[PDB]
């Protein structure tokens, strides 16, 4: 019984470090998609623009 | 042979064209195409696995874009021929990635050029076998990450660089980033869990010094954050910090041992624990 | 005797600490996952949108200049 | 090599130009240039880490270029003059922060508007000590959001402005947030296992204002959540409404230890319940 | 024995089974994860080249037929 | 300033101002300007909290740009006009969705027309509880998602309308979705896992027509799924199976009691479990 | 709501439209017809029908292709093969090829990867051809690594390597294990599931002799120790140490005790069931 409890000890622990190194990652994850998002709307905007005065000058 | 001959006679048949069209030039267009086709005959060399062909061919197209008045370009180019040049000759690759560091960081852009540092670093690292200008390229990297206010990227270059430095007997340098990144880390209600962690490397990195030092430390960190008093590590380093007090390497011994059958060690922590034996 | 006892005593709470900090991990992960799944929807739609918004002004731009 | 002499050197030589071309204009080409001058000689300048010097060139570049009709390129320097300006003066980012957000929300686009406010919030809370314009700024985010259909980041910023509530005193807001936020979890598939939790902050409320209040409030809640009635929170509640209702201090404390035993208290849950012992 | 042995063993087992099938999950969400990371990786690059490229391309077009 | 008479002061005096220059434009180069102080209107209306002024706003301004050819921009007001008027006219929310999601057919893009067939099914099902038209735009919703090789999305629809049908007493509809979900999560390695789940509903759909159906269907999928076995599910199905065989009530109470004890229940295994408790009752 | 035949009417109309236009041929006369073409074959994917649409989708790509237009006749052509998933392997696997062939001039490689990936999967989910599945595996492989994406470029290891262990080919999939094993442990992140490769490995030289899977796994614990603390490295002890004498008994008693904690897929009993007639004999 005692080696029953030591093996879940190990494996509980295994899952602990699994799940903190999911969460230090998915963090990065999330700056890497706030970054994109701020990107995609300047191009949105400067696309805008131009087509504007393209459409404009004609 | 079959595809890589055919491939290998169409991109030296471009090259001898190219060469045919920049030696009448020495008229913009007769250079545009002659980079068009580098660049077309850089990517048949690719297909064939030839990678030296390729990357001298992507040089000379960058080349061929920095004389005339385009900087993008030459900056792609100068990335896809240190990329090639990655596999046969780091030198060129890493002289590559530094032109197109020094480009993008011209026209003010910063979140590139981590990226391309820290491959260098990873470059010189694993092929050259070279840490001071590993460090040096790591710890430009996370300061161009932290003034764009990406916490993450630069606590971790500097994870690494405090780690490379305390192999390299360096003790301060790494005792300020831990501290740092652990006081950092336990405020932000996601990151509370690691800090204990960072806080025990901090405490050897002291114990290497000396033992008053490492009692201080200890004291310090348990009076910022009862969390870190758990008996898991804490208790690891009180039972070391007694048996080098009175000078008992078998308990020592002993309590290594049995700390490592339940949880396995590091090599990092392995030859720290085998320092700090030594010295006693 | 007792060593046994306070062995089964002593392996038990360990368990439940961990499970319990598993368990505020994972809550955690869901709560952040949902937020970057709008994220990453809202993501798409600015996508299509600007690449619906190409080709029409490449077409109508291309026409304009084959007429003159 | 970074040295800041060539980088400062070379910026001021360029703020010093532009200004001689600006100045010399008493057709707009003019303006254009020495807007773009004024930032190559920021991005000198904060490539040079003197943050005020960088923010000066982008308020003023902000300035020049709002001076023609374009605006959303005003916005974008205001933007990136607050970023420089966070380090030295606060006071500056906040006007120019405040600036882009009204310009954007006149624009039409209110997300880019809910991030600034709650940039500015964060700032407010961090450097100023204060807590109502950080209040008032979260509402506004969660509002602007609310309004998009963004029910994650309304309901965070629900969840900061209720905590700062209660902090203060005000118990209704904080309560009526809590039990909004429950509600709306409940019906969810992945943050109903949390929904327990907002209501138990939402109890302790209660026992500030009153004892039965806070009896009715927890039958209330577990007859709309039956498995609340299972969750350690619903039985350590209990057990302090009966140590509080016959003038019992030693089981309260005996029954506080033995939860903060399992689980360490925070300041917010640690400060409410030394506020309910000290009542009586 | 009786309940005694009976919950001992079933308790332990079943707890064993569930432990396994919980890493087995975990790994997996690593291995996705990690794909998913490297995919967003390679969004960014072109991203940033497809604004490089429209900010001077509306720049160098608006300057040229504004001077005809 | 944050006031809100003033702004809606504003906002009225500009559309007044813009109906008034269209006006006198009736009497293509001011269509254009008409259509961007439309916008503007709309936008002061929708910040000045006046969910209808904004939606109306909205309408003419796709009205404007319909009646010019120009169909991207009539769609993305009619999307806008619905999500303001979402809040306060749900019918006129559900007709621009449609016309808009006719716009998008018409052009050729489905996915979005996807989403916002499951947005109208939603508003249907939260507030007009008409259950038909929700599963109908839901089954439109799928077939849009497996056309475009889109499975989980499909997976979800598919899961969602078989509940509704299932709720409604269409058992065999719920039994053949839940089928075709099982096998697909069961050729996964990932989903795998949770492949008994679907099976275990299918197997109580069973129970509602005859219980010798419902012996059927599981030992198919205990032969098919070996795994499936082993699961409580498959245990407490069997014990019902025989409760029901022997007609003692008691035993089938006890056991569901003592089931529902080591953890709950969603509404649907309640109303499902008393259906089939009703249903043996009858017999006994 | 209007039926397909409705929808059908209309797409032939605008077919022959086409077909017309087309005939009295010039750039605007062919642009309307690839136009016409492309309404239709939507129409045609809007009426259920998944042949016609893939015509009208190869028709246009045909067109495009004519004129000087290339990525427009790509897109035509991955529009057909997707169309004809469901109507003809055969059309679609050509259209892939065509577009991938198309794709692949340019330098686009991550598109021609997955297009063999698709064409792989075609290959493998309905026909019978094992090697030329594993052939556009190892294609798709390779042009990934080309690009320096090895997390990326481990799947299609690691399907090639199963499928050659399949096909009795043990000393390439040995490699590919052994390969993948070895760059994986180096990855903290990756390392926990490293144990399985190695794992496979041992299995993959089983089934050739005992000895050298003895030397197999002394080579492994020797290079990484954590292999030697595991449930599968006990289990493979404990097969060889029983089988050197001939007791068929322990085998068999060992497998179902594996097997109660936890199950074994198709691919792990078929290795056992060969190493056990194979060898034990």
């Amino acid at each position: 019984s005692l080696e029953s409890t030591r093996r879940m000890l190990q494996l509980v622990e295994e899952s602990k470090d699994a799940g903190i190194r999911t969460l230090v990652m998915l963090d990065e994850q999330g700056e890497q998609l706030e970054r994109i998002e701020e990107g995609m709307d300047q191009i949105n905007k400067d696309m805008k623009e131009a087509e504007k005065n393209l459409t404009d000058l004609g | 042979g079959m595809d890589t001959s055919g491939k290998q006679a169409e991109a030296m048949a471009l090259l001898a064209e190219a060469e045919r069209k920049v030696k009448n030039s020495q008229g913009s267009s007769k250079i545009e195409e002659a980079c068009e086709i580098y660049a077309r005959a850089a990517n048949m060399f690719k297909m064939a696995k030839n990678w030296s062909a390729a990357g001298n061919a992507f040089c000379q197209a960058a080349q061929l874009h920095l004389q005339l008045q385009s900087k993008h370009d030459a900056a792609t180019c100068f990335v896809d021929a240190g990329n090639a040049f990655k596999k046969a000759d780091p030198q060129e690759a890493i002289n590559c990635l530094m032109r197109a560091i020094e480009i993008y960081t011209d026209m003010g852009r910063f979140t590139i050029a981590a990226k391309h540092h820290i491959s260098i670093a990873e470059i010189y690292e694993t092929e050259l076998v070279d840490v001071e200008k590993a460090i040096a390229h790591y710890e430009q990297s996370a300061d161009y990450y932290k003034g764009e206010e990406s916490n993450s990227s630069a606590n971790k270059c500097l994870l690494k660089v405090a780690g490379y430095a305390a192999q390299l007997e360096q003790y301060q340098k790494a005792i300020d980033i831990y501290e740092q990144v652990g006081t950092s880390a336990m405020d932000s209600p996601l990151l509370k869990y690691s800090a204990k962690d960072y806080f025990f490397k901090a405490a050897l990195c002291h114990f290497c010094i000396d033992m008053l030092n490492a009692k201080l430390a200890v004291q310090k960190y348990e009076e910022l954050f009862p969390a870190f008093s758990d008996s898991r590590e804490c208790k690891l380093m009180k039972k070391l910090l007694e048996a080098h007090e009175e000078q008992n390497v078998d308990s020592y011994t002993e309590s290594v041992k049995e700390y490592d059958s339940i949880s396995r060690l590091d090599q990092w922590l392995t030859t720290m624990l085998l320092r700090i034996k030594k010295t006693i | 005797a007792l060593s046994e006892i306070e062995t089964r005593h002593s392996e038990i709470i360990k368990l439940e600490n961990s499970i319990r900090e598993l368990h505020d991990m994972f809550m955690d992960m869901a709560m952040l996952v949902e937020s970057q799944g709008e994220m990453i929807d809202r993501i798409e739609y600015n996508v299509e949108h600007a690449v619906d918004y190409v080709e029409r002004a490449v077409s109508d731009t291309k026409k304009a200049v084959k007429y003159q």
